[PDB]
RNA sequence: GGACAUGGGUUAGUCGAUCCUAAGAGAUAGGGAAGCUCCGUAUGAAAGGCACGAUUUUUCGUGCCUAUCGAAAGGGAAUCCGGUUAAUAUUCCGGAACCAGAAGGUGGAAUCAACACGGCAACGUAAAUGAAGUUGGAGACGUCGGCGGGAGCCCUGGGAAGAGUUCUCUUUUCUUUUUAACAAACCACACCCUGAAAUCGGUUUAUCCGGAGCUAGGGUAUGGUGUUUGGAAGAGUUCAGCGGCUGAAUCCGGUGCGCUCUCGACGGCCCUUGAAAAUCCAACGGAAGUG
RNA sequence: AUCAACUUAGAACUGGUACGGACAAGGGGAAUCUGACUGUCUAAUUAAAACAUAGCAUUGCGAUGGCCAGAAAGUGGUGUUGACGCAAUGUGAUU
């Protein structure tokens, strides 16, 4: 049960590996398409990078944009972590059908874009968008 | 039993003598024996080099520093309790 | 039929290395060959890394990028289960690290 | 899968198959079978059970595809918001490669008398394109936009998801997602 | 050394303007092989009808220099 | 006649040298020594760079951290076939390639969500920016012992061309039956996933492996001296005719404690553990940015 | 069912009892002296019982040192060393 909606986990496998991404939606039993425990996560490909307050408003903006990525991933590949992060307008927007069709994958990931820098600019989930050195 | 006493030593025939080959015998035994891994307790530690011993289990690959001949030596473990007792009573 | 080397070079070397090709004249000649390339190995547990080719070392300048490398973070450079541990050492030592200072600071 | 309804059986005629298959389509000249897998177009000969042609998309998702009667033409409708015309006899890169549509494109499909084709997509604009072809190899075939059928409504996020061609004249029959079809005589 | 399998690609690289000669080869298994001498490389195309080979041929353009069987 | 006399003859971006460093030689700094010269080789040396900035009192400020020689058997960019000469050829000729460097141009991709997507994954893709600084890898390594694969040679069953023998016997004896670099597609020990294993099982010529996840089922990677074509039959070879020219044939298969070279997976040995550097690649990091 | 490889056993028959038919290819034993052994040397009269060796033992030295070098030097070797080490010797496997 810790992996659950809204918990930060770490992927380990892939090419996202060691990026920090929030579990959108837990699968646990199983799928036909997916016969093992996996759970479809939203995270950050390209972390925003480190602003000062010496920085213009423009650079600011320029540095803060985040690039996203939503990926089903499985539960042996992700590393769950204590930190959680509020997925607000964020419940329902996946769905096996949201993967079929890119469009609402493509969707999905405009609409993680917008709400993960919406998060950035209000200061919350600091470690959560801070890239994790290894 | 293909050799009675001899052993590992039968390699080297007649020889250098009886009792010259016999602390070989007991010194070769130890060397070319496996032994039991302290990191990973698979018995797949053989020694590579005089001193050194190394894991071939797959996912351990550690090396050792130990003997010429053994893995411990009773010097080393004599050592190693000694300065354990000496820093809990520090 | 016999052969001779191509080259002045006599004393086969590892340089030195030849192949017996029958020619369209219908000849058993050598073929002066080089050396076998190397897969790049792992920089922390030294496995040979998986998705480049064998290559000489200049050899490897000829490809493309995504040919030499992983798309993977370290990839190319560290194997893959070297990755996992590195990513996951990183994280449980920085909570440590926050937990002690937790600890330390009350 | 391939199914004999005369023996009333089914089997897979690929004893390893490299990819996702997205579409799979019937050659309409020489017993050919186009497999539609994620980035290539495949073309395999079912009687001798050997691959035929690869088609290098340059498309990092393809959609559907559709065949020319002639079966020397095929249509690459991708989810890259991409049209490409592949002339099997031309090269085995896209002939043409068009990016008129502003969202993912769902299915493309030709008029298998005229030379009239279209693109449907989630936008909901569907591309109307007239694609002349001459068996004459001096005459590379004609590839023109002729229409852009707008005023179709998007509902989350599904635009015309199919289009059809009628057999005899140029109508459309255009599905979209909120349950309508239009006719575009 | 490059076998072009596209009768198109293949006479647009004759038309194209590093090609220099274009040369006939009628093999006695009754294959037209029709090889066209490039900068760099020599793109030879198989075709195994006659009339295709032929309407092929006549479609190459009258600049370049074909040769019959060497 | 390797004698004697007169002439002729050695063609390279790809083969070597050149480049790299080895043991070692060796100037400079310094110190000795009457001196010839000796010792010395990052040493008791001020031993050289790099970037920012409206231009800084129009007299420059601010930061950032090792010679050389020495290998025609070591390391190492990239060439093959056929032919030609009285004598040269991986060098010339005909054909066919390759590497390194340079510049802009065509086409394609990414881009105002600046720096592509897919796969659970191992990883894949025709592309997919990355300064300084750091780090990893290739170069780059002993020896013996079998075992497996490949190529060439050897052996062999038919076919076809000539030739040998034939008093007798021999559907036979012999020769020939060839395919280069390079380009393209294809081709399963390590690893991943599902799974949970004692009636313990898998497995090798050689007993190693497994709850640190066996067997098994499905994948990923490595991909040549393998295969199918291109090269390429027009060449080479054999044979039958004509006065340089014209006809044919060059085909289809088996085998192995076989030899030569190589390759793969292992095994043993050591108080013996078996070069360096040039060069090349990749990564962490994120300077910077109609065009 | 057909296909492919030479390795052994046994039966007869047969020949001036011949038979690894040429080639190729150990003489063997009972003991003494001596060096343990493999190895090394007087090129061009001495290959040994000599030298070496493992093993044994002794000696010097803890670095401001032992041993060795240089005319001297801000010099060199052991030494990328540290007593399970380096240096100097005598004996010469084992019992």
């Amino acid at each position: 049960k810790i992996l659950k909606p809204g918990k930060v986990a770490l992927i380990t496998r892939g090419r996202f590996a060691g990026k920090k991404v929030v579990i959108l939606q837990a699968i646990d039993q199983g799928s036909k398409s997916h016969p093992f425990g996996h759970a479809v996560v939203a995270g950050v490909e390209r972390y925003p990078l480190k602003v000062t307050k010496s920085m213009g408003a423009k650079r600011i903006a320029r540095r803060s944009r985040v690039k996203p990525f939503i990926k089903v991933v499985n539960y042996n590949h992700l590393m769950p972590t204590r930190y959680a992060l509020e997925l607000d307008n964020l419940k329902g927007l996946i769905t096996a059908d949201t993967f079929k069709e890119p469009t609402q994958r493509s969707a999905a990931r405009k609409t993680v874009k917008k709400t993960f820098e919406e998060k950035y600019q209000s200061g919350k989930s600091a470690w959560f968008f801070t890239p994790l050195r290894f | 039993k293909r050799t009675k006493k001899v052993g590992v030593t039968g390699k080297y025939g007649v020889r250098y003598g009886a009792s010259l080959r016999r602390d070989v015998r007991k010194i070769e035994v130890q060397q070319h024996s496996r032994y039991q891994c302290p990191f990973c307790g698979r018995n797949t530690v053989k020694r590579t080099a005089a001193g050194i011993w190394c894991c071939n289990g797959k996912g351990c690959k550690k090396v050792l520093a130990g003997g010429a001949w053994t893995v411990t030596t009773a010097a080393a473990t004599s050592a190693r309790s000694t300065i354990r007792r000496l820093r809990e009573m520090v | 039929q016999r052969v001779t080397y191509r080259r002045r070079l006599a004393y086969n070397t590892r340089s030195n290395r030849t192949r017996i090709i029958k020619t369209p004249g219908n000849n058993i000649r050598y073929l002066h060959i080089k050396k076998l390339g190397t897969i790049p190995r792992c920089g922390d547990t030294g496995v040979p890394l998986q998705g480049i080719p064998a290559l000489r070392p200049r050899e490897f300048a000829r490809l493309s990028h995504n040919k030499k490398t992983v798309q993977r973070a370290y990839g190319g450079c560290l194997s893959a289960n070297a990755v996992k541990d590195r990513i996951v050492r990183a994280f449980l030592i920085e909570e440590q690290k926050i937990v002690k200072q937790k600890l330390k600071q009350l | 899968l391939i199914h004999q309804l005369s023996r009333g059986a089914s089997q897979s005629p690929f004893s390893k198959s490299k990819g996702s298959v997205q579409a799979v389509t019937f050659h309409p000249t020489m017993p050919y079978l186009l497999v539609a897998t994620q980035r290539y177009v495949r073309i395999y000969n079912l009687v001798k059970q050997e691959l035929v042609k690869t088609l290098l998309t340059g498309v990092k998702w393809v959609s559907s595809l559709s065949v020319h009667s002639s079966g020397d033409h095929v249509i690459i409708g991708s989810y890259d918001k991409r049209l490409c015309w592949f002339d099997l006899d031309f090269s085995s890169k896209p002939y043409k490669n068009l990016r008129y549509h502003s969202r993912a494109l769902r299915d493309v499909s030709y008029h298998p008398s005229l030379p009239l084709f279209c693109s449907g997509s989630d936008d909901g604009d569907v591309q109307v394109f007239h694609g002349r072809v001459y068996s004459d190899l001096l005459a590379n075939p004609l590839i023109v936009p002729l229409k852009i059928l707008r005023n179709h409504k998007v509902v989350d996020n599904v635009g015309v998801l199919s289009t059809c061609w009628h057999p005899k004249e140029a109508w459309l029959f255009s599905a979209g997602a909120g349950g309508e079809i239009r006719m575009w005589t | 050394p490059r076998q072009i399998s596209d009768i198109k690609q293949f006479l647009e690289i004759a038309r194209r303007k590093d090609a220099t000669s274009a040369r006939i080869k009628k093999n006695t298994n009754k294959d037209v092989k029709f090889k066209l001498r490039c900068s760099k490389y020599l793109y030879t195309l198989v075709v195994a009808d006659a009339k295709k080979a032929e309407k092929l041929r006549q479609s190459l353009p009258p600049d370049l220099t074909v040769t019959e069987v060497g």
